[PDB]
Formats: structure tokens, C-alpha cells, sequence
């Protein structure tokens, strides 16, 4: 939306429809499949060496017949955040909502 | 019981097309109203009838996926 | 609604408009006056009425 | 009757795409006569080529997703529907883009035959991130006019063809903005005079002179009816 | 208890088309009426229709 | 000069073939030299259409091999390679040969 | 052995080859050879569906296979997992590049070595002949056939001394060469002997 | 700050432009208001309802 | 690329100096050109004298 | 029709 209202961030995040990223790093993306994301040394565990793998819930129904579909809005080897959201659900557009 | 067959009765070469050889839909396709998705038709029901789930009258659309968790059974003489 | 605005903004007047007080010889050439470009749709005109 | 006839003067390529052209000189009225049937002959009838059916390996429909690339297929037919092809002899030819690799997939990489020229070697396609990916798409460029859109061609293609061919909607017409200006013509000794400043923006696949003279030729030949019979 | 469980998922895609509902954000509903063509849009001097 | 020698069995195809060759040809070069048709290849065959025997009993079919010869007269940097890309109908064996 | 075969004698006119190729004195006979073989396994492959016509053609050492069947579904099964595994299995036949289409061949009823086959289905299956022709002769003629024939020859209802029976509806004409005659044939091997099935399609003239 | 955002593109400050007809390729007049708003697409469509 | 060209169903004359030429039929947005190309040509640029 | 007709008749084919 060009006329939004800055809440649009908050609404796309916090309800669950987009894959915001649970630790920050790189990435390494294979992505047809899921995406995966190197993690940077600070937020990573000292066992469990670890990298974080996103399951894209591809092409399914929802509850009123519409299509909820994620699709990866980052490319390969590219500098994520703790927070920061990776993959765009329906109706969003870069982490934005786009009705 | 009903039986999971394409050899569908009465009704001709218009059965027997966006399926397999054992029966039900084959995937994909650009399957419209009126067609047949999974041949589901019993005998003794010259006495067989068509129950066979078919797409409803006015929709289109491409099958994206099937599922099948059917009683324990459901295979031909291999795909299972 | 949509044409009660229609006929209030075609009859209706201005003070001064193209062909301000022109005269004509009919109705049938204040459309053709309208339509090519020489007067405005609200503009005071002496017509010849039957 | 006194009248005059026009030509195309001055013929000016500001881009590859966007280019204007003048036509001079014309009589006292007819440039906006002139200028808006041309206006709406070159938005509605013209010809040009564009993608129709398309081919990958290894797909069942075109909601899936596929190994090693970005965008999902969905997202490939769009970038294709977009694609400005020009073809010269035939009217329904069929290319082949074949790629492994990291790395984008650009409209660069089709092997191209002979009477086929892609004008746009930057245009996206897909995005190849596995190495050890490939694709192997076959595209079927037919040629019209309008709109004739996935639904309707669903039962109107009489030749028989196989399943497993994506069907992408066709957009044919390669002009996309055109405008006209009527100036005051620059005559010796008349005055009365105007010009039409013809801006199209095409495609890149059209030529500006050819579009005009069969949009002329297209008035010409519908004003026929008027003329001749009555 | 349920024996032959086969469940087909279709995906039709529709367009839009004369009879459809859209809306801005403010409260104005409509019903899209006509389809026109991209030739009698209202085109601003810039030459873009609307 | 680049002599185009194309060898088909049905007449139609090959030249619908020879034409586009030629269109190919003409738009990058010039001076294509022309489509001349050399002799047709009319190689009969009989044969005893009995199992067993009746030897008056006789098929005789023909296998109508049509050449057509393109001859290009200058080739430029555009136009050979033009012909790469641009594979002909199946069924139509060309042979290219440049002096 | 009185009449000429009806496809052969319109190749030329009205009828189309099934192998589309050139090749030399050389390569010619090995090309037929493997023609030969990839037609034998798709036929044995490809039996419980309903084919037709499989037409080969081969440019640039690359075999372009073409199938015309009734149902695509069951050949194709799911979406290019099916086509895919018979595409290597004929590249292996050949011993080129292979690639398969599928067309989908619209009124099954009105192909002749169709009915011809689900004929010799029914035979097989041990259905009155008699009844058989009859439906066969009358599909057609519903869904639009200028006219059909039909015939069916030899150890009918298992009977010592054989003999031959046809139903023919419409038109058929085979001494006019313009006539779109789809003809074609079938053999059930029952439990008596075999017995042929000869099948003439009439759909109509062609004018050029 | 709209007027001002609309002075930094090049538009026209009244946020209206003078629009021709893509009928008669004559301009309207009395200049309308063209601008971008959000809309949406409810989900009542048409071929659910007929 | 093929045109459809029309027939000249009708000319009811209603008086001497009175047509109504009904005419049929056009490509999609068609009418509305030779219309509109018609009658700006037959409203100021016909010759004749007065 | 002639008058636009022949005004059209230039750039034609």
C-alpha cells in the first residue's frame, strides 16, 4: 500500500503467516525446499553447531478457500537479523500487508 | 462394499479419461463440470449406478494434490 | 444521481462563456455549436424555439 | 475543395521503445479527427507476437515449485508473459532456453533461431542458485491480436495437443501508450495549418512508420463499407 | 470405520469480471461493472489511460 | 559459395523447408542465388504380395526421394550462423556446404 | 486375397505416414528396425491403455515419439513421472535422445483400431460377437460417422467350421481414394483360435 | 505536506489533471481528480453467487 | 490478422432530408471510430456554400 | 467517408 499507516509491519509479523527468522545470520539457500540460514557466532549455541532450516508452506488451502503460499523474499547469501522476516506469506509484500 | 474401479458403467469412453487404469483422477489437468475425478461405483447397488465423485456444476480448475490414507487396501496389483 | 448532475451542469449559465450572446437559428445547430467547438454548454444564447 | 494530404515528415527515434513521429500537413480540424482514430486503432489492432504455451520438463502444473531456482513457476509464467519477441517469416515458432549454473537466467540466453530476434537481452526470467540445477523450458510464440485469454482457449484450440503444456494467457498487442498533439504546422504561406506529433511507446518489437501505415490501411479498408456501398 | 478416504484438491483461478465486489479501505463498496476496453479509459495528456 | 543440397520424400515439406531457408538467407544476407530443383530419386521396388506362392501377384511401390538446391552466394558474418539456431521440419535432411 | 489395404493405398492423398523421416540406403533399414521395436514395447507397455496411432519422427539424432491414446490419464499417470520413465526406455530402444508427446485422441468410438481393439477385448472376455459388432457399428454411427463397417472372421462362438460375419452402417466407400477411410485391424486369441477383426471407418470426403 | 509532496514530483498542486475522453479525444472539462487508491477484492465474487 | 467487414443493413428513410443508417457489424470499439471520424468531418469540414 | 478516404490515401499500402 503507497497510502499505509506504519502498522502494516506489525500486523504481517505478528500474526504467523510469514517465516521471520528466529536467528540471524547469513544463508545458505537451497530454498526450493526450504530456506537455509547460516547462523552468525554470537546467537549460536556452543553444541548444536546449527544452522536454522524454514519450511515454505507451499500451494494449500485455507479455511475460506483462498490460497495461503510463502515465498521467499531473500536471496542467496544475504545478511539476516534476529526478527527479520524471510519468507512473504499471503498477502504481504517484503514483511509489509499488502491486501 | 462400493468399489474404486474407471471400468464405469452404462456411460462411455467419457469416463475413462483424466484417470488412471485402476481408477481415480491422474493429477494435474484442466478439469472443468461434469468430469470424473475417482470412479467410486459398487454393484447391486444390470444393476450397477454411478456414485463415482465428479467435479460440480460451473467450477474448473487444476487437481494440485491428492490424498489417499484409504482402507487398507487401496493399491491395483502395485502403485500402493 | 448521476443524472440530475448531468442535466444541473447542462442547464444552467455563466456570466461570460464562449458565444455569449450569439443568436441561433435552432436547437439543432446549438448542438452543432456545442459539439464542434465554438460555444460552451452554459453559455446565454437567443435561440428560435417551436 | 481545397484540400491537402499528409506525410510522414520527420521520423525521430528518441529510444528503442518510445518514439515519436510527426505527420504534416494537416487541414484546419482534422488533427484531433485524425489523431484519436489513430489513437484508437493502435491501441486495439495490432499485431505482435507473444508467448502462448510453455513447455518445462519434470512439471505436472504450474503451482508446484522446482529444484535450484527463485522464483516458482507461477512466478516464471509472468516474467514469460511479459516477454517481446519478433519473428519475421513464420507466425508460431518455438524457442528453447536450456541453463545449469548459478546465477540469473536472462532473455540473453534462449537459443535463438534464425527469423527469431529476443530484443530485450536483460529481461529475468529465473533466478539458478544450485549448480547442480538445470532447466529446460520450450516456449510456442504465436502471433495475433487483443486479448485471448487461458479460459476461453481452453476448448478453442481445435489441434489436439498433449497434457502437460502450461497454457500462459496471451497479451498480442504490442503498443502499450500512444498520444497525439495537434501543434500549428510551420507553413510559408498558410497559417491555418497543424501538425500531429504521434508519441507511441511500443513494445520494441514494432516499427513505428509500419504501425501507422496498417493502422491507415485498416481505416481505409472499414471505411470502404461507407464508400463504396452507399 | 470410514474404509475408501481419497481426498482431490482443485485450484481454479479466477479472474475478476462484471459482477465482482471491490473496495478501497474508506467504506466505498462496488460492484465492477464493465470491463472496458484499454482505449476508451480516460487518458490524461501524459498519454497513461486511468 | 555455400550450396544447400535439401533431400526429403514428401514434396510439400521440402518446399516448405527450401522457402524458409531462403527467408532465413535473405533477411541477414543478400543475393541468395535460388531454389533449384535437381532430378527426383524414383526407387521402385517389387514385390510377391503372396505368402506362399503367386508370382504374377506383385506390389510395386517407389520411394520418391525430391532434391532441392539453395545455393547462397555471399556469406556474411550474420547469415551462416543464422542457420544454427535455425533447424528445418523433420523428415527434410539439408547438407550446407561452403565452396 | 481380393482387396487393397485402405490406409496403403491413400498415403499419398488423404492419409498421413506414421514414421516421418529421411535416411540413406544406409541408415534406412536400422532406422525401421528400431521404429519396429520402440511401436512393439509401447504396444506392450501401453496395452490397458487406450492407444491408437504411435508416430514416429526422427530429426537430428533425436527420436520425437508421438502418441495418440483415448485416455492420457493412465498414460501420463501423475504429471511427468510416467511419460518421463518410458522417454529413457525409448532413447535405450533407439539409442538416440528420445522424447515422447501424448495426443489426445477426441471420440475413442470413431477411432477404427480403437473399437477394433475393444472388440477383440470383448471377445476375449467371452461376449456374444453378434452383440459386440452391433455396438460397435452403432457408437459410431451415433457420435457422427459418415458411415462404419465392421467384421469379424473364424472359431465364432467357438464353432468347428469357421466363418466370417460383418455389419456395415452408413457408407463406406474404398475404391474412392478422397474418402477418409480409417482402417484398421485386431486379433483375439480365445480359447477356440483366434479371430480377426477388421474395422473400416468412413468419416468423410476430403476436397483439395 | 500533500501539496508539497506534489510539488516535489512534478504533478500539478490542486492534485486534479485536466483528462481528455478515450470516446471522442476530446478533453473534459472542468479538471477530475486521478490518483492511486488501494483497492481490494472482497471475497463475494460473482460466479459464487450466480 | 483478418477484419470483419460490414453490410449496410438499412436505411430507413423516415422523410427526404431524414436517414438513420443502421450498420453492422464492427471489431470491438470500432463504431465509436468511424462515428466519431464521421461526424466531426460532417459537422466542420464539408464543403458547400450559404 | 471519400473526403477522409482520400485524405488517408497517402501513406498506405
Amino acid at each position: 500500500p503507497l497510502v499505509g499507516t506504519g502498522m502494516e509491519r506489525a500486523v504481517a509479523v505478528d500474526s504467523g503467516v510469514t517465516a521471520v527468522a528466529k536467528r540471524g545470520g547469513v544463508v545458505q539457500y537451497v530454498d526450493a525446499s526450504r530456506i537455509v540460514i547460516k547462523v552468525n557466532e554470537d546467537e549460536m549455541y556452543p553444541g548444536e553447531a546449527g544452522i536454522d532450516i524454514y519450511n515454505l508452506t507451499k500451494y494449500t488451502r485455507s479455511n475460506q478457500n483462498t490460497c495461503i503460499n510463502q515465498m521467499p523474499c531473500v536471496s542467496l547469501g544475504e545478511p539476516v537479523e534476529r526478527g527479520d522476516v524471510l519468507a512473504d506469506g499471503p498477502s504481504t509484500d517484503l514483511g509489509e500487508l499488502a491486501l | 462394499p462400493e468399489e474404486i474401479t474407471a471400468d464405469i458403467p452404462n456411460v462411455g469412453e467419457a469416463a475413462l479419461s483424466k484417470l488412471d487404469e485402476s481408477g481415480i483422477v491422474y493429477i494435474g489437468a484442466e478439469v472443468t463440470g461434469g468430469d470424473i475425478l475417482v470412479g467410486k461405483v459398487t454393484p447391486k447397488g444390470s444393476d450397477v449406478k454411478d456414485s463415482s465423485l465428479r467435479v460440480p456444476n460451473g467450477v474448473s480448475g487444476t487437481v494440485i494434490d491428492v490424498q489417499v490414507f484409504t482402507r487398507d487396501g487401496v493399491e491395483k496389483d502395485k502403485r500402493a | 444521481q448521476d443524472v440530475v448532475l448531468g442535466l444541473y451542469y447542462m442547464t444552467r449559465d455563466c456570466v461570460n462563456a464562449k458565444g455569449e450572446g450569439m443568436v441561433l437559428t435552432g436547437p439543432k445547430e446549438a448542438e452543432r455549436l456545442y459539439r464542434s467547438g465554438l460555444a460552451s454548454l452554459h453559455a446565454r444564447v437567443k435561440v428560435r424555439i417551436t | 475543395t481545397e484540400f491537402l494530404k499528409p506525410r510522414l515528415v520527420d521520423i525521430e527515434q528518441v529510444s528503442s521503445t518510445h518514439a515519436k513521429v510527426t505527420l504534416e500537413p494537416l487541414e484546419r480540424g482534422f488533427g484531433h479527427t485524425l489523431g484519436n482514430a489513430l489513437r484508437r486503432i493502435l491501441l486495439s489492432s495490432m499485431p505482435g507476437c507473444a508467448v502462448t504455451e510453455v513447455e518445462i520438463d519434470g512439471v505436472l502444473h504450474e503451482y508446484s515449485t522446482k529444484e535450484g531456482v527463485q522464483e516458482d513457476i507461477l512466478e516464471i509464467l509472468l516474467n514469460l508473459k511479459g516477454l517481446a519477441v519478433r519473428v519475421q517469416g513464420k507466425d508460431e515458432v518455438i524457442l528453447t532456453l536450456n541453463k545449469s549454473g548459478i546465477g540469473p537466467v536472462t532473455a540473453a540466453d534462449i537459443t535463438h533461431d534464425g527469423d527469431v530476434e529476443i530484443v530485450k537481452p536483460q529481461h529475468v526470467i529465473c533466478h539458478l542458485t544450485d549448480e547442480n540445477a538445470s532447466i529446460s523450458m520450450r516456449i510456442k510464440v504465436q502471433r495475433g491480436r487483443g486479448y485471448v485469454p487461458a479460459s476461453t482457449r481452453i476448448h478453442s484450440e481445435e489441434d489436439e495437443r498433449p497434457i502437460g503444456r502450461l497454457l500462459v494467457d496471451a497479451c498480442y498487442s504490442p503498443v502499450e501508450r500512444i498520444a497525439y498533439n495537434v501543434e500549428a504546422a510551420r507553413v510559408e504561406q498558410r497559417t491555418d495549418l497543424d501538425k500531429l506529433v504521434i508519441e507511441m511507446e511500443t513494445n520494441g518489437t514494432i516499427d513505428p512508420e509500419e504501425a501507422i501505415r496498417r493502422a491507415a490501411t485498416i481505416l481505409a479498408e472499414q471505411l470502404e463499407a461507407f464508400v463504396d456501398l452507399r | 470405520g470410514v474404509l475408501k478416504i481419497v481426498k482431490v484438491y482443485l485450484a481454479v483461478k479466477r479472474r475478476i469480471q462484471p459482477g465482482d465486489k471491490m473496495a478501497g479501505r474508506h467504506g466505498n463498496k462496488g460492484v465492477i461493472s464493465k470491463i472496458n476496453p484499454i482505449e476508451d479509459m480516460p487518458y490524461d495528456e501524459n498519454g497513461t489511460p486511468v | 559459395r555455400i550450396r544447400i543440397r535439401l533431400k526429403a520424400f514428401d514434396h510439400r515439406l521440402i518446399d516448405q523447408a527450401t522457402a524458409e531457408i531462403v527467408e532465413t538467407a535473405k533477411r541477414t544476407g543478400a543475393q541468395v542465388r535460388g531454389p533449384i530443383p535437381l532430378p527426383t530419386r524414383k526407387e521402385r521396388f517389387t514385390v510377391l504380395i503372396s505368402p506362399h506362392v503367386n508370382k504374377d501377384a506383385r506390389d510395386q511401390y517407389e520411394i520418391r526421394t525430391h532434391l532441392r538446391l539453395v545455393d547462397i552466394v555471399e556469406p556474411t558474418e550474420k547469415t551462416v550462423d543464422a542457420l544454427m539456431r535455425l533447424d528445418l521440419a523433420a523428415g527434410v535432411d539439408v547438407q550446407i556446404s561452403l565452396g | 486375397g481380393q482387396k487393397v489395404h485402405p490406409n496403403g493405398i491413400r498415403l499419398g492423398i488423404v492419409k498421413p505416414w506414421n514414421s516421418t523421416w529421411f535416411a540413406n540406403t544406409k541408415e534406412f533399414a536400422d532406422n525401421l528396425d528400431s521404429d519396429f521395436k520402440v511401436r512393439q514395447y509401447l504396444t506392450k507397455e501401453l496395452a490397458k491403455a487406450s492407444v491408437s496411432r504411435i508416430v514416429i519422427e526422427r530429426p537430428a539424432k533425436s527420436i520425437r515419439v508421438t502418441i495418440h491414446t483415448a485416455r492420457p490419464g493412465i498414460v501420463i499417470g501423475k504429471k511427468g513421472e510416467d511419460v518421463e520413465k518410458l522417454r529413457k526406455v525409448v532413447a535405450d530402444i533407439a539409442g538416440v535422445p528420445a522424447q515422447i508427446n501424448i495426443a489426445e485422441v477426441r471420440k475413442p468410438e470413431l477411432d477404427a483400431k480403437l473399437v477394433a481393439d475393444s472388440i477383440t477385448s470383448q471377445l476375449e472376455r467371452r461376449v456374444m460377437f453378434r452383440r459386440a459388432m452391433k455396438r460397435a457399428v452403432q457408437n459410431a454411427m451415433r457420435l457422427g460417422a459418415k458411415g462404419i463397417k465392421v467384421e469379424v472372421s473364424g472359431r465364432l462362438g467357438g464353432a468347428e467350421i469357421a466363418r466370417t460375419e460383418w455389419y456395415r452402417e452408413g457408407r463406406v466407400p474404398l475404391h474412392t481414394l478422397r474418402a477418409d477411410i480409417d482402417y484398421n485391424t485386431s486379433e483375439a486369441h480365445t480359447t477356440y483360435g483366434v479371430i480377426g477383426v477388421k474395422v473400416w471407418i468412413f468419416k468423410g470426403e476430403i476436397l483439395g | 505536506e500533500i501539496k508539497e509532496l506534489l510539488k516535489l514530483g512534478d504533478l500539478p498542486t490542486s492534485g486534479q489533471i485536466r483528462l481528455y475522453d478515450g470516446r471522442t479525444g476530446e478533453q473534459f472539462e472542468r479538471p477530475v481528480t486521478v490518483g492511486y487508491m488501494y483497492m481490494l477484492k472482497l471475497n463475494h465474487l460473482v460466479d459464487d453467487k450466480m
